[PDB]
């Protein structure tokens, strides 16, 4: 579930986008963006040629 | 498999964008003013509907003096994709070197664990690729892993429904068909696409009849002279080519308790049954992510001490051990989950 | 009770014929490659994605499949753009938009 | 077949080396330390098992801190060889060869 003891504890970077905040302090961007979208192909027609 | 390069500073996750098209049951919205004029809970015009009736009773219609009639509108959707990271060690000490019998010991465990550690990334991918799969078959009213028995086995059925619903999906096929040949003794194979499945299958592969009592299996001896083969290519089962992989993996302990009245081994572990996947993966639907890697070929980052005084340390003033540790990145991220079919069947008729 | 059937398909196709009902498939006379077939006169047929499985599972008035693949007799060629085979005298056409 | 020449002054036996992978069920060994820095009596790393369910619970992992977690080793072992004599001989007289 998590790794060993601490016993440390030293300046972490504990998950920010859920939960846990961070050691620093808040956050700007916690996410990567794809810039090109996903788009869907268009259908076909078998009855309009005819 | 392809891999993205993560940039530095931005987290641990990726996110992307999609766009839903017009006629879809998920373009819920509220520009929804109809034929005569009103609002409307149904902004989609009827998206994505095959039924005759339905369908003529939304076409949007016109009058001689237009006004504010048949409104639409639009909407989005987003996906996300993460990381992880990996690693181990291995320590020893100085006197296992120097009083050894073997003088080439040293070289032999380290080749040993790099390729042992090129291996583990190969599982974690097949394991990503098996646990994020739509479209999940079992032949015969089982339905999940608790109702399998000896009677969810793979037939013909079930591969065709299988090939039809990757069909209904739009996926791409990569293989052509064959038309045939001079050569004697040949047959005939129409277009597939490829699956995956594990060498502890074959024998119910071989024992298999299609729905009008013939053997379904064509040897890829019957077809090889006018057409193509790749590697681990065994044959054409249906519309699918067979591909073996001796490192393919198996939920072993899952399914009914074994009956003993049955006359079939059906691969068992502990007492019950055994479930065997079939895969068909396409190509540019996943990715694979990396990290920390400027040119994209150091995946691996390994860090050496040996023994002597420079591990000399307060905990050991004489530095009598040393050590070695590998340490890596890894990611997965999945575009159409509907691309990746698994088909989960039993083993030794 | 009311299905697909070789005598249907052979009862369509004659109230068909008693129309005059023109025919625009020639008929597949032979190739000589190994393990093919030939077919006779034909007129495309559009089916949904739905009827694959029992049209797939079609036996003639002798205990043998009808349906005959598009790679059987396709040495000859005529190959539509959704063409998957012949059943009786008709080419099945898969189409993906076919509404019921 | 092939063949191999015996030195002389070392007996009557040849003796050679096996070296074991790293994800086998052979190599057996208590050098095993699992991710949370305990140790489990074995460190083959799930070593010759094909189940998904085993996988995934002794997959190596790591967190920021690191630690002391995710250690192996390694064995061999040993093949033997053989070797024997053998002959016959013929006798006979002097009379046999001339007045025959």
């Amino acid at each position: 579930m998590a790794g060993p003891v601490d016993n440390i504890k030293p300046m972490k970077y504990n998950d920010p986008a859920n939960g846990v905040e961070s050691s620093i302090g808040p956050q700007i961007h916690t996410r990567y963006w794809y810039k090109r979208a996903l788009i869907d192909a268009a259908k076909e027609a078998y009855f309009g040629q005819l | 498999a392809d891999t993205f390069s993560m940039p530095k500073h931005y987290g641990k996750e990726i996110v992307r964008l999609h766009y839903i098209p017009l006629l879809d049951d998920r373009n819920v919205n509220d520009q929804g003013i109809d034929a005569s004029g009103a609002t409307i809970a149904n902004g989609n015009l009827y998206g994505s509907s095959r039924d005759v009736g339905n369908i003529t009773a939304k076409m949007p219609t016109l009058t001689e003096i237009g006004g504010r009639v048949n409104r639409v509108g639009f909407k989005r959707v987003e996906i996300k994709g993460k990381l992880e990271k990996y690693g181990f060690f291995r320590e020893y000490t100085q006197e296992q070197l120097d009083f050894d019998s073997d003088p080439a010991m040293e070289g032999h465990v380290t080749t040993e664990m790099v390729k042992g550690a090129n291996e583990i990334t190969e599982d974690l991918l097949q394991i990503d690729l098996l646990n994020s799969a739509g479209t999940v078959r079992y032949p015969g009213a089982a339905t999940s892993d608790a109702e399998v028995d000896a009677s969810t086995e793979v037939t013909y059925d079930s591969l065709m429904r299988l090939r039809l619903d990757l069909d209904n999906a739009r996926a791409p096929t990569k293989i052509k068909m064959i038309t045939g040949t001079r050569m004697i003794d040949t047959r005939t194979v129409g277009n597939a696409r490829a699956l995956y499945v594990g060498s502890d299958l074959v024998p119910t592969i071989e024992a298999m009849k299609d729905n009008h009592g013939n053997p379904a299996f064509i040897p890829i001896e019957k077809y090889a002279a006018g057409g193509a083969t790749m590697h681990g290519e065994v044959g054409q089962l249906g519309r699918f080519r067979v591909i073996v992989n001796p490192q393919m993996m198996h939920w072993a302990g899952v399914g009914k308790a074994v009956d003993p009245n049955d006359q079939v081994p059906m691969h068992e572990s502990g007492g019950k049954y055994s479930v065997f996947p079939m895969l068909c993966v396409a190509s540019e639907a996943f990715t694979t992510v990396g990290f920390a890697t400027d040119g994209k070929n150091v995946k691996f980052k390994i860090i050496t001490k040996r023994p002597g005084e420079a591990t000399a340390d307060r905990s050991d003033p004489y530095g009598e051990m040393g050590f070695m540790s590998i340490k890596w990145y890894y990611g997965f991220m999945v575009f159409r989950p509907e691309w990746i079919a698994l088909l989960k069947t039993v083993a030794r008729l």
